[PDB]
């Protein structure tokens, strides 16, 4: 889970 | 602390804006509220949710690396790649290096590594076409008090009184500073404008940045409220 690929 | 003390000042700045209604004038001239004078040195560009284990890493805009792992320390690294700051749960600060680091950092610099081969190969980098304000020369960093996530967004509280909002629909961004007592917005296009709050009331906005600032409204309310 991550910010904006 | 004088952190406790700008949230309540973004919360009442957050407050006199949005009780004026910005959005619903005779005339909204949102563009002169436009202050670029008044854009943020420091944002959040990356981040990594790891809480499930160990915490959350994230990328300031100077391409700084930091994490708050869950037992709310935080460890940071200069964006020259040497100079440490490690933050206890209390706010209590010390400056280290990775070269004369204390063993007992041992398992923490090793996730903060993990956070920061992952980011520079991953993400994109939020504002990045944005010159960020200055600072002087030898400044400290901030370093990231706390964070939650909702449906709607994911927000940040930077220890500089920096409060960030990324909305996940639309990757729509707020970046409010009470210091500044100024919002920037950067829009879905990631065009970006930065606003003084004062002139907002004063002349309005369109009602999607009205919105944002609603929302903003709460979710600053609930960094204060915990």
């Amino acid at each position: 889970k991550t910010s904006t690929i | 602390e004088a952190i406790e003390c700008h949230l309540s000042d973004l919360l009442q700045q957050l407050t006199s804006v949005n009780a004026s209604k910005p959005s619903e004038r005779g005339l909204v001239r949102q563009e002169e509220a436009e202050d670029p004078a008044c854009i943020p040195i420091f944002w959040v560009s990356k981040w990594v949710d790891y809480s499930d284990k160990y915490g959350l890493g994230y990328q300031l805009c100077d391409n700084s690396v930091g994490v708050l792992f869950n037992d709310s320390t935080r460890l940071i690294l200069y964006n020259d790649g040497d100079s440490l700051q490690y933050i206890e749960r209390d706010g209590t600060e010390s400056y280290l290096t990775v070269s004369s680091h204390p063993n007992s950092l041992m398992k923490k610099i090793t996730l903060l590594n993990y956070f920061r081969n992952y980011m520079s190969e991953h993400l994109l980098k939020a504002g990045a076409n944005i010159t960020p304000r200055e600072g002087d020369e030898l400044a400290r960093l901030p370093y990231l008090r706390t964070w939650f996530r909702t449906r709607s967004a994911i927000i940040l509280h930077l220890s500089n009184g920096t409060v960030q909002i990324n909305f996940f629909q639309d990757h729509t961004k707020l970046i409010l500073c009470p210091l500044m007592a100024a919002v920037t917005y950067i829009n879905e296009k990631r065009d970006f404008q930065t606003y003084r709050l004062s002139l907002l009331e004063e002349y309005g906005c369109c009602k999607e940045l009205a919105s944002r600032l609603r929302y903003a409204r709460t979710m600053v309310d609930k960094l204060l409220s915990s």
